[PDB]
DNA sequence: GCTTTTTTTTTTCACAATCCCGGTGCCGAGGCCGCTCAATTGGTCGTAGACAGCTCTAGCACCGCTTAAACGCACGTACGGATTCCGTACGTGCGTTTAAGCGGTGCTAGAGCTGTCTACGACCAATTGAGCGGCCTCGGCACCGGGATTGTGAAAAAAAAAAGCTGCA
DNA sequence: GCTTTTTTTTTTCACAATCCCGGTGCCGAGGCCGCTCAATTGGTCGTAGACAGCTCTAGCACCGCTTAAACGCACGTACGGAATCCGTACGTGCGTTTAAGCGGTGCTAGAGCTGTCTACGACCAATTGAGCGGCCTCGGCACCGGGATTGTGAAAAAAAAAAGCTGCA
């Protein structure tokens, strides 16, 4: 079961998302085309990670490597070692 | 003859203001953390990560989608609905420049 | 520790580019000052400025 | 892609619409120049399908 | 009606011919002379006694053209996002908003 | 020395013509003083740090390079005019 | 701000969540911050008025 | 020219980071190339590591 | 107008969410202590840039003519938006199932630090050819006028799908 | 099937707008020239970082309990969206008015370059105290239970606007 991790971002999970973002009543489309959105957004950020962590000539991926991804994404933030 | 049930938007209305309250994180932590592995697999094998790698990618994630959330909401509005639908993210993303 | 960072690279840039823009080897109080009135908005550039100058006027007669 | 894009218009000479058109009808390019603006470029010819004429 | 004999257009078709023309073309869209005054105009706010070479307010034109045109690209899909064709103060409203060029 | 509102010289046929380029079809009447408004906090921002960029550099006269900093600054970079 | 929204809450000490409803509650450090995410933050308290009941 | 003068700053300010991040006082090839990878689409970027490879290479060559 | 019904209205009751008492216990904020370093001090030396002085680029103002564009109104169509209405996609709540989260243990990859040594890059002085500005030319390209071509819109003429009618199986 | 109609076609004609050509003329792309300054050559000297070697951090795997969260299913309400319908806001086109655009001239603020000279910042060695890691402590804060209270909405019961109907004249 689940070579396709993204299952495991439940409909409730999204559900608890989009509450927080005040959206109140949503179609059943929107839990697979949000895991599209999701997608994309982790393999452009952890693209960019990785690409930092092979010129750090490491195995091992950091909380930096993922703050300047983030950064050259614009996207910026605080709070693991900015 | 039944006692109590709410009406639907209620409930939804009662989790927007319980979760704009909070800040933990809203996706459970092991499932995010496999899919993070998962995709990390398709540009380099045999990688480990700080734990606060894989928090900081979390962080920045549903920060993300929250955020894309209530831009979706908006456009759902505009159109005079309340119920966020795919066209409504599509349209967000268009605008904001992530999507040709 | 981020937003003072964040903040720092941003001033610190800025003031980067403008000495480059106008062929000058040093980074003055004056290039800080002009990237401070760029990057900051209104009310907060004005104070921003006002303890920037503060501080520097301090400092000389202090030398 | 620009000299193409002037071959097809019949000038010898590259001009900004020529780079425009090269740019903003090249998926890559377009992604690498999205935040650029090309001074006397224009825009491609695109009119959503609901406001042309029904029948 | 019938032999008016002006062959008038339906409402939107010159709307159509208009939209074709302008973009085939590259040419400036505002008159010089105005875009010029309002730009010395706004910058007295800033500072008094300010000269412009003639490439900073050519620059300064391209630039604002090309983001009204892009709003505007922007506008129209918010406003068929709401099932309409015509554009509205709300559909350049909430255009800016998502762009986060407003609160 | 004159200023006289020169954002009416920012004509409806002007900003007709600006909607067509990028395909707008119908403008309801409200459009042309909202995007004036629009229009006008563009220059603001643009000339405010074009002005910066002039008065650092000890000048009395705004380059086009002043301008072109100031685009690249607002995430609007100009290719074209210099840099 | 951050001390303010802390002691608005009865706490001794500042976490993540004052910092952000200092920041977002004040319409120039928004603006600075506008493209910053504070990790721990969540968002302000806002309901689209369309959604509420009446 | 802004093409060439806007691509020169994104690589190598990308590369200033790249070596600054690793503690490194020197921009390499290596640098310019992870740069390139980070700042360049898909096939773009295939290409330029392409191209970027072979002339370092017949330049060593070359002495 | 009558009876009959749906729609909206209020009234009355249920149920979370919060706030005020009571308390406990865990773990990280906080602060102290050696003591690693980087900030300070006082010195020299070299050059960045402030300033004055001169050149001359290009930015500003003005005028008057032509004509393209802006303006304002007349007119009507197609658009926006309100109202109505129907089907079901979603929200709610319940019982059942799943695996996240926790706290612990056991193993070791690989992060990260030190010490050594030399390949490589800064710096310099001498050499010189690539690329600069300045200048001249001549062919692309902007603009024009004329004719060919393409698309639009109105009415009329045909073709089609629809409506009320009517008998026989 | 039959007429007998509306709805959708198609066809035919006038007309405006756009497209495509060759002709013409202007000016900037293009290339040549001569001088210059930045790139190259060959030289020294110092240290950045490649590498080996060792430490021990923290990342991974695994295990076994306890739920909280996920799952799926029934059920129905309120929402999305289709259809209808009406008023006028907006597009089109015309005549009238305006001022941009053009090409040209005249005047000089000030952009930008040069030469001079010294105040200021880089660099360095000696001194030493701020701030680092490590370590211990003790109170904040997460969590808990027991009530009272006030937000947040859901029925239920009546009131009202609406919709049926009908027999009259
Ligand atoms: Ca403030
Ligand atoms: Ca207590
Ligand atoms: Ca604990
Ligand atoms: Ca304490
Ligand atoms: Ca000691
Ligand atoms: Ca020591
Ligand atoms: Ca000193
Ligand atoms: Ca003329
Ligand atoms: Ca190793
Ligand atoms: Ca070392
Ligand atoms: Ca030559
Ligand atoms: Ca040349
Ligand atoms: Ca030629
Ligand atoms: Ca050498
Ligand atoms: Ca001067
Ligand atoms: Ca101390
Ligand atoms: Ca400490
Ligand atoms: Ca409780
Ligand atoms: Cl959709
Ligand atoms: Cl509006
Ligand atoms: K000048
Ligand atoms: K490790
Ligand atoms: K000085």
């Amino acid at each position: 079961v689940l070579r396709d991790n993204i299952q495991g971002i439940t409909k409730p999970a999204i559900r608890r998302l989009a509450r927080r973002g005040g959206v109140k009543r949503i179609s059943g489309l929107i839990y697979e085309e949000t895991r599209g959105v999701l997608k994309v957004f982790l393999e452009n950020v952890i693209r960019d990670a990785v690409t930092y962590t092979e010129h750090a000539k490491r195995k091992t991926v950091t909380a930096m490597d993922v703050v300047y991804a983030l950064k050259r994404q614009g996207r910026t933030l605080y709070g693991f070692g900015g | 003859k039944k006692p109590h049930r709410y009406r639907p938007g209620t409930v939804a209305l009662r989790e927007i203001r319980r979760y704009q309250k909070s800040t933990e994180l809203l996706i459970r932590k092991l499932p995010f953390q496999r899919l993070v592995r998962e995709i990390a697999q398709d540009f380099k094998t045999d990688l480990r990560f700080q734990s606060s790698a894989v928090m900081a990618l979390q962080e920045a994630c549903e920060a993300y989608l929250v955020g894309l959330f209530e831009d979706t909401n908006l456009c759902a509005i505009h159109a005079k609905r309340v119920t966020i639908m795919p066209k409504d993210i599509q349209l967000a993303r268009r605008i904001r420049g992530e999507r040709a | 520790n981020s937003f003072v960072n964040d903040i720092f690279e941003r001033i610190a840039g800025e003031a980067s580019r403008l000495a480059h823009y106008n062929k000058r080897s040093t980074i003055t109080s004056r290039e800080i000052q002009t990237a401070v009135r760029l990057l900051l908005p209104g009310e907060l550039a004005k104070h921003a400025v006002s303890e920037g100058t503060k501080a520097v006027t301090k400092y000389t007669s202090a030398k | 892609l620009a000299g193409n894009a002037a071959r097809d218009n019949k000038k010898t000479r590259i001009i900004p619409r020529h780079l425009q058109l090269a740019i903003r009808n090249d998926e890559e390019l377009n992604k690498l120049l999205g935040r650029v603006t090309i001074a006397q470029g224009g825009v491609l010819p695109n009119i959503q399908a609901v406001l042309l004429p029904k029948k």
